[PDB]
């Protein structure tokens, strides 16, 4: 299967809200003014509060003022994969070597470079993606 | 091997030593080094660079353009009282910090050497007056009256073709070193600016005026002990 | 002190006896010489 | 080690040369001296400016990273590992010095004094062996860590340091790692050629990541170290001087500040802080 | 000398009451040199084509008037064989000679800081995010500080500080020259290549910013001419360009 | 066409359809580029943090004997986007490559980097150009020769190329104990 | 220190000289600068090629050997002593470096950085001295330890270092360890003269094992040490380069691999990452 | 000799069948000299930004194709600096280096009169009236002979004639190099700055026209390609530019 | 130059089309200096009898054709007297001048990447068990590269790698020779002794391999010939035996 | 830097300074010189 949040969030709105599917089915339905991931669940909500704070963070990094739709499709298929696109084309991708995002549009890389501000965030997509979306793929499979 | 005694200051991170110690990357290919026009070799060549004095620290006046301008007007009223009036220590006197020299002396402990201040007067090119500005040595209050002024060491300034006559204060320290820090030992002394004459306008001139007082530091300045600038205060992460 | 125990140049001490300075670039950066004793302009 | 210029003897002058009167107008900051101004006398002055230069006052070292890592159980997360993009800007007392000059080519002496204190807890009866740890300088653009416990810690090329806690804090002389010929403290320009993308510092001298890590796998009870790493700029060949910075900083990715007052208000254009 | 002259290129800059051309740092401008080159793509050297004083858009010098500043490599796109050379090659190197005329009669107050600072970076007003390049660069327009602190996702162009959260009146350090309308009709800094890489793109990278900052508010008594304007001419000597390609969509 | 042989090949053809279109496309970064990179110039490169010098890309034509063509491959420098036409491929730096008994031109690319060094990873800033490859003439083949050709492009590395921060590949990304 | 050579000036050529225009079909690469193809100017370089030698890119120190190794009680097992025999293929990230070349002759710099942690327990009151731990460098053929308290670990003629925890990693020389005049990366060849048996590098640069312990004989409760050597190769006389490994390593016996795409996949044969 | 290449600025043209390189006339190209001079603008003289290897449109050599010619100072505007520094001087001289490019299997007939014929002055198709600049000059493809006598207000694009209502074999006596797929897959004219006046407009004036006329049509059996193009890439070595001013509206 | 003689022991081989001869890493082969020596054997060196061109079996190049390898001083097993002294001695050295021969017309498309890896240690289909010598050494036909993955108990012959889980392409830095049928109707690489150990067993250990990778994969229209073979003949020249003992039962 | 402190070669340090390279091995292999300006093949 291959487990994939939707991340989406909008900079002039609902501002943030994640849709993790599990397979085809959707499973988490976050928000950003529930602040929960709901439907363990703790650990999630925590997880989803930092990806809350970055895309705030990459709504601050563009320097137009025109509205931002940024998504993203964070997941591991069992093999991680992330790939963010802003205003519904994908503009940058997370190498997981270098451990940093990045692309050819320089959004890609302004928000690149913002997250990697914050404090160990690239790091802490590093285990969201390697280790913690598996992780959770694997307790989900073995729970349902 | 050879017989070594660990002496006192081992297993230490001085933060102020010159010990070598192995690279990160060995026989690293450093990029070649360009002529990059404008080689700073020492902090006094910045501090010796004529900074904009804001010696108008007046609320509302200063976090703005009027805190650089000294205000030299036409007129009768008050031409008896200073133009401006400030402590000559660059370092804790809250007019002359914040610049290149202030700033520079606020990174270190111990300063000396003299001070240039040049005053440029910013006006119509008809404007014509006589500005005395006068460094005080400490000793005595500070100067109430041209009076008192022209006793210590003044310079008097014919508002011209030049226009940027300097008062390069004098190192009258009685140690040779003042302190860059609020101390009332070998502080600095005053600096009051008086009108000798006043400036006469035509009536199509303004009457009120500007000057911009330039702290930069001679060949004579130097400082001795650094320290951190209290000016930052970083409050936390960035 | 001048003595260096390590091959890379990067490993040596601080430069900290080298006192040069030029303030003539920041100080006296006039295309014109600009003397102290003769009046700056005309 | 070349002192101040002697003050030279000078007495009345009623000559037509001019000293003070000048035109800083023109750019040039004057070179007068006291006696060109004043009557002085002839001291022979020895204040050297040794502790002056761009080498001694950067020659300070000063904190550059603070952050805690930990070591607990077999639950590794990211908190097990400290990371940090190398760059001047993250403490601003060293910021600020290095954001008074635009250029600086320089070896930088990286220190690491950790400091690791047990986490309090309910339970503290451990006693862990002598703490050993892994100081790793990624290359720009090599792998970075995904754990604490990663096949990025085999530092096959990367520049790496072990260090035993109680010993010397760990100093490793650092090159002049910099694409270009100095490290722009300042730049004006954009990361991409489009005008657009970061803007700053942070787009050139992209120093690679600094990962400090405990070499032990486990502590019994969860262990904190702060890295605190301290950075000694030598061998500086500073460029284009700057003001040091004004407005305390805000981020340590941008210039962006908050307005300051140009310097401390006084009373007024006449107010002289004097005894009475 | 208050009289000068200077002819560079087509285009040629006289004055009578200038004061003396401020050098930046005492390095005059000079072609890359080999040995601190780093490119090896035999770099045209237009001598008079691109190395001349392009006139920018006149500026009023208004009593109220905050500031300015020009991004000076930047500001010259789309403007003569320069900016043609700017959009058609990667990397580019010159020295820029900026002469900015301020011309006010005898019965004007005001003095600028007309400074160039190498990689003045600039602050945001809003300091969690960061100003689009609209709000940096000119944009049919030069870009004017403001008074007081000011707000939204635009450039921090309070003049009250330097505009990178550095003390103004401090600028003084990089080289600058004072337009006092008692003595200076105008201002002449030559700048030379200042970077850190011996090459960089004149569109990615901005080399300096010309801030032309009125420390005196200019001042007349009515009657005078209330238009005063701030004219900025640049010539870049020894442009040089490396990487030649396609144009840029600048 | 990856993981195969098809990836190293450039499929060069005779026809009308798409030859004001490039030939092939990608940046000039050995480092970061996915398409110079996984090579001798793009791994050795991967291994650092900084690069020099410029980078020979020799195009050897894999085809008959009897085609017959030119190619012109541009490196255009960076400040603009990527060549979308011939004409703005020739403004950069191009060369001409006449199909023949050599059939091995090289584009040696210059630096004309702002910086002595360029970023390995992926960075806006001192970042290289684009490759281009577009039909000067069309490869005109007889009948009993194929129509669809191929280029092979050669990255390598000139006596001015250097490296400057060494550091480790994040290609290989060891996952755990072997 | 040579530097590179110095783009040479050039100017418009029409000549019967074709730089460009050449036969990668004979196997030889273009010797062509800039200035060959290219009308190009005359810039002194000093981009110094010191730091991408196969000295220096081998020089940085890589961990090659992680393992956890214990100290508890008196019922002694295989896991109070870490085993291994000496092979760069271990950890990826150093083994890459070395299979870029099929034969290097160089002496290894072995630095063991011990990172001793306490196992996660219910009691952990223990207060155990500072842990002392020998690493013994096994010669090949020689007698290895069975028990972490074997006659082996009396090192009458094997080498062994003994390091107490919190002082500098124990760093130790290996010579040029070696049957043959070089070490082996890739052995294309078999074990045995029937073409049969272990194949790879394996069978030859077959280096004697390392066995790492703790000398203190029992602790309270367990603590669990990582030995985590790393490789430092100097003296490097590589030959016979190879081109970086492309697909992750699945075994440190042998290049036995997942196939891997060449290169990371792009759109389309003209897809270009650049700003719009 | 067959193999040969040219290094002119940026671009590099690789042959291996090429003939003999013609030099218009037997004059290499060379800069304008003072005493040859007019003008003293200083030109500039871009040694590789103008003087490189410009590729045209390719051109089919179609079986029924009857000829084609470019005026090379105007088929070059819009394309790269050479063309920018023809709109923003007045005046302008240079020694075009074409090279075509026309390569073909050993199974292909054909031979192509590739003649660079200086001031080739064309005659329209009705003689009364005259032909508008986007009859003669490239617009978008290059224009094209015609096989037999056209009419209209249009150049007499004859190919019976060679457009002057001169013999076209006869062309021969201008700097030319023939295009025989038996032996050159590319013909090269070094045509030196060929006009009357020490330098010329551009836009206004054609200093020559590169006919390439099929004097045997292009005969080739089925199965070979059937799309023979023939590109033109020409190198202005030696572009002096003399008259700088504002860009033309060309 | 294209034409080429080389005269190895009885057999001669002659090209016409031949790329320039490629001598492995720049050293010519020659025999183990004394120097240089581990052993005390007094190594016999036939000159001829074994430093001759053997043939080896001509394999067809086809179309979806992923490559092929041999191990040179293994696959020289029992053919000749350099396969008897293989077998006879316990230590061999040799300087291997392998030249394929892959003739094709005018209008036959592809190219061959022949490059000999040393010590080219192959990866297994499945990764955990380790393939037997059946499927690295040539047996009664040189081992053929896959285009895909490929599982079960063999040589991971993927073509999309190296064969040694790297990059294909990258092949290059080992001594190569590329087989264009535009341009090579053959590949000559001059290996030397390339080895740790001054001598080894040829058959416990494989020296190199001979790995013919075409890159372009062979396009011919109909009617051109189907089979075209890459024949591989190799001259172990200055191939030096120590330890003569008893005949190998290989 | 160059001093050496223990009698084993091996024991020395990395020959970080030894700048050496031939890459007319790997990059100019052929046995006849091939020129850059004249035609590699006849």
């Amino acid at each position: 299967l291959s487990l994939l949040y939707h991340l989406t969030a909008v900079s002039s709105p609902p501002a943030f809200w994640v849709s993790g599917w599990l397979g085809p089915q959707q499973y988490l339905s976050y928000n950003s003014l529930r602040g929960e991931a709901e439907p363990y669940w703790e650990k999630e909500t925590t997880d989803l509060r930092i990806k809350e704070k970055l895309f705030l963070e990459a709504f601050k990094a563009l320097g137009g003022k025109g509205p931002y739709t940024l998504q993203g499709l964070l997941g591991c298929e069992l093999v991680p994969t992330a790939k963010f696109a802003l205003n519904g084309e994908e503009f940058m991708n997370f190498d997981l070597k270098q451990g940093t995002w990045g692309g050819d549009w320089p959004e890609a890389l302004a928000i690149s470079q913002r997250w990697q501000q914050q404090d160990k965030a690239a790091n802490k997509e590093l285990t969201f993606l390697l280790f913690s979306c598996p992780h959770r793929l694997r307790e989900h499979l073995e729970r349902g | 091997g050879v017989p070594v005694l660990n002496t006192p200051g081992s297993t230490q991170f001085l933060t102020s030593d010159d010990f070598q110690s192995p690279s990160a990357m060995p026989q690293f290919d450093e990029t070649p080094e360009m002529h990059i026009p404008g080689e700073v070799r020492n902090l006094m060549e910045m501090a010796e660079v004529d900074s904009v004095v804001p010696v108008n620290n007046i609320t509302g006046k200063t976090k703005s353009m009027e805190a650089y301008q000294i205000a030299v007007g036409t007129g009768n009223t008050d031409k008896t009282k200073p133009i401006f009036s400030f402590q000559m220590d660059p370092g804790y006197s809250s007019v002359l910090k914040r610049t290149l020299l202030g700033e520079m002396l606020n990174y270190y402990a111990h300063w000396s050497g003299s001070v240039k201040l040049t005053f440029l007067f910013c006006g119509s090119a008809m404007a014509t007056g006589k500005l005395l500005i006068s460094y005080s040595p400490p000793g005595a209050s500070v100067p109430s009256s041209r009076k008192d002024a022209m006793l210590g060491t003044h310079i008097i300034w014919d508002i011209g073709l030049q226009s940027s006559c300097v008062l390069c204060v004098p190192w009258i320290s009685q140690s040779h070193y003042r302190m860059v820090q609020q101390d009332p030992y070998t502080s600095a002394g005053y600096i009051t600016c008086w009108y000798q004459t006043n400036i006469v306008v035509p009536p199509g001139a303004p009457t009120s005026c500007d000057v911009l007082c330039f702290a930069s530091a001679c060949n004579d300045f130097s400082v001795r002990l650094l320290r951190d600038t209290p000016f930052m205060a970083q409050p936390g992460k960035l | 002190t001048n003595i260096n125990f390590y091959k890379d140049a990067a490993s040596s001490a601080s430069n900290r006896q080298e006192l040069q300075q030029d303030p003539g670039k920041f100080t006296d950066p006039v295309k014109d010489l600009m003397v102290k004793t003769l009046p700056a302009l005309n | 080690d070349r002192t101040v210029a002697n003050t030279q003897p000078s007495g009345p002058s009623n000559s037509k040369e001019i000293p003070a009167l000048t035109a800083v107008e023109t750019g040039h900051t004057s070179q007068v001296d006291p006696s060109d101004t004043l009557q002085t006398r002839h001291v022979v002055n020895f204040h050297s400016r040794s502790e002056s230069t761009v080498e001694n006052f950067m020659g300070r070292a000063a904190c550059v990273f603070m952050d805690q890592y930990k070591l607990n159980g077999e639950e590794t997360s990211t908190d097990n590992f400290a990371v940090w993009t190398i760059n001047v800007r993250e403490m601003a007392q060293l910021r600020r010095k290095c954001e008074l000059f635009t250029y600086m080519r320089f070896d930088i002496e990286m220190t690491m004094v950790i400091t690791s204190c047990q986490d309090q807890g309910t339970q503290l009866e451990q006693d862990m062996p002598v703490l050993t740890h892994q100081i790793m300088y990624v290359p720009p653009g090599g792998p970075i860590p995904a754990k604490v416990d990663s096949y990025e810690w085999q530092t096959s090329t990367n520049p790496s340091v072990f260090w035993t806690e109680g010993n010397a804090p760990a100093r490793m002389s650092i090159p002049f790692i910099s694409v270009g010929n100095a490290y722009s403290l300042f730049y004006d320009g954009w990361s991409h050629f489009t005008q657009d993308g970061t803007y700053g510092y942070t787009t050139l001298n992209a120093m690679g990541k600094l990962f400090v890590r405990h070499v032990n796998k486990s502590s019994p009870h969860q262990i904190t170290s702060t890295i605190r790493v301290y950075f000694k700029p030598k061998h500086i060949k500073a460029w284009v001087p700057r003001p040091p910075r004004l407005c305390p900083y805000i981020n340590k990715g941008d210039v962006n500040f908050v307005v300051t007052e140009v310097t401390d208000a006084r009373k007024s254009i006449t107010d002289t802080p004097h005894p009475e | 000398d208050r009289v000068r002259s200077m002819t560079l290129g087509n285009s040629t800059i006289t004055t009578q009451e200038s004061a003396n051309v401020v050098v930046g740092y005492g390095e005059w401008p000079s072609y890359l040199s080999d040995k601190e080159a780093t490119a090896e793509d035999q770099p045209t050297q237009p001598d008079v084509a691109t190395c001349r004083f392009y006139t920018l858009e006149s500026v009023q010098w208004e009593k109220s008037s905050p500031g300015w500043w020009w991004k000076f490599p930047e500001a010259l796109k789309n403007m003569g064989l320069f900016g043609q050379n700017m959009h058609y090659h990667y990397l580019g190197r010159a020295g820029y000679t900026i002469h900015v005329q301020c011309n006010a009669s005898k019965f004007h107050q005001g003095c600028l800081l007309v400074v160039c600072v190498p990689e003045a970076e600039m602050g945001c007003a809003d300091t969690s995010t960061t100003f689009p390049a609209t709000e940096l660069t000119t944009e049919e327009e030069p870009h004017v500080f403001t008074s007081d602190s000011i707000t939204g996702k635009k450039v921090q162009a309070a003049v009250c500080n330097a505009g990178m959260g550095v003390g103004v009146g401090n600028l003084t350090i990089f080289p600058h020259q004072w337009i006092n309308l008692r003595t200076n009709n105008s201002a002449t800094i030559v700048m030379p290549y200042i970077n850190s890489v011996p090459m960089d793109n004149m569109f990615r990278h901005y080399n300096f910013t010309l801030m032309i900052i009125p420390f005196a508010p200019l001042n007349f008594n009515e009657g005078a001419t209330a238009y005063v304007p701030v004219t900025v001419t640049i010539a870049p000597m020894y442009a040089e360009y490396n990487g030649l390609r396609l144009a840029s969509t600048q």
